[PDB]
């Protein structure tokens, strides 16, 4: 299960 | 033995020719299980394994979801870095992300992983702490502070702690008789003279999984990695890998050759020569 | 900043003419991603052919293998060809059954 992207560059 | 598992992002700016396009990838150790194409007609997250789609609806459905996500999320993350490097639109960039877990033989966490990287350059990096960053260049500071402010590293520590070996034992478990089950390579060597006084001894191993190998050649037992062309590892499109050592030897020297073979699916190192018989 | 792709075409088993078998070409090492791989039938493309998702190594190189059904023959011809940004022609690798 793919990790959730929690903030940008 | 030792498991992982791996995903691999990749976005790709196209000014001028279309939107930015994401791919997305997953691996338990060297076999692709997951992908997804923001490209695609119906961007979806699909199977790529046999034995991961027997898992349900709420599965496909929310890695779908969490893709679509990520591909947003790193459309905005190719327009900041042409601010942090102060770039033109006009030019193509890529970014890349590669994070995962590492099971030791034990079943816990070994180490996990979180790297990004910049038009094939290395950005920013998780520390193996799982709490702290190291970036490679003044722009990556800026992230550096963003995600340190933001505890960023504390999520990502969460997840692999957490749901990354959790599903990583899952994954072993459905798909453990190809997964947990070593292939030995099947190898012999081959003659292929160059010449009258020239031939090429090639030592072959075939059909072995994981893709880790050693092959090298030995003339009277001193190794010849100095005169050894060794191929990269390659696929054989059926979840197997191939690799192959050749050097090139004088006519009547061949028996002085051996080649040693070291794979974890062996009981022993192999030593083979030519067998013209 | 840019790194040419390294080539390899091969069959998935040891060639035997007359006996069904999968024509390979990997391509690795390469950035940026952007490469475009044909397999050749007599010079000619070959139409149905399929290739990875696109991943990479540790290093950010990227990887792919492209692939297809054939049977080897004594008469025909097969290869690979590659172009990439840091090719000023479009590179063909003969295959060959001893590599």
């Amino acid at each position: 299960q793919a990790s959730q992207e929690v903030k940008n560059w | 033995g030792s498991h992982s598992m791996r995903y691999f992002y990749t976005a790709m700016s196209r000014p001028g020719r279309g939107e930015p396009r994401f791919i997305a990838v997953g691996y338990v150790d060297d076999t692709q299980f997951v992908r997804f194409d923001s490209d695609a007609a119906s961007p979806r997250t699909e199977p790529r394994a046999p034995w991961i789609e027997q898992e349900g609806p709420e599965y496909w459905d929310g890695e779908t979801r969490n893709m679509k996500a990520s591909a947003q999320t790193y459309r905005e993350n190719l327009r900041i870095a042409l601010r942090y490097y102060n770039q033109s639109e006009a030019g193509s960039h890529i970014i890349q992300r590669m994070y995962g877990c590492d099971l030791g033989p034990d079943g816990r966490l070994l180490r996990g992983h979180d790297q990004s990287a910049y038009d094939g350059k290395d950005y920013i990096a998780l520390n193996e702490d799982l709490s702290s960053w190291t970036a490679a260049d003044t722009a990556a500071q800026i992230t550096q502070r963003k995600w340190e402010a933001a505890r960023v590293a504390e999520q990502l520590r969460a997840y692999l702690e957490g749901l990354c070996v959790e599903w990583l034992r899952r994954y072993l478990e459905n798909g453990k008789e190809t997964l947990q089950r070593a292939d030995p390579p099947k190898t012999h060597v081959t003659h292929h003279p160059i010449s009258d006084h020239e031939a090429t001894l090639r030592c072959w191993a075939l059909g072995f999984y994981p893709a880790e190998i050693t092959l090298t050649w030995q003339r009277d037992g001193e190794d010849q990695t100095q005169d050894t062309e060794l191929v990269e590892t390659r696929p054989a499109g059926d979840r197997t890998f191939q690799k192959w050592a050749a050097v090139v030897v004088p006519s009547g020297e061949e028996q002085r050759y051996t080649c040693h073979v070291q794979h974890e699916g062996l009981p022993k190192p192999l030593t083979l020569r030519w067998e013209p018989h | 900043i840019q790194r040419t792709p390294k080539i390899q075409v091969y069959s998935r088993h040891p060639a035997e003419n007359g006996k069904s078998n999968f024509l390979n070409c990997y391509v690795s090492g390469f950035h940026p991603s952007d490469i475009e791989v044909d397999l050749l039938k007599n010079g000619e493309r070959i139409e149905k052919v399929e290739h990875s998702d696109l991943s990479f190594s540790k290093d950010w190189s990227f990887y792919l293998l492209y692939y297809t059904e054939f049977t080897p023959t004594e008469k025909d011809e097969y290869a690979c060809r590659v172009n990439h940004v840091t090719l000023s022609q479009p590179k063909i690798v003969k295959w060959d059954r001893d590599m």
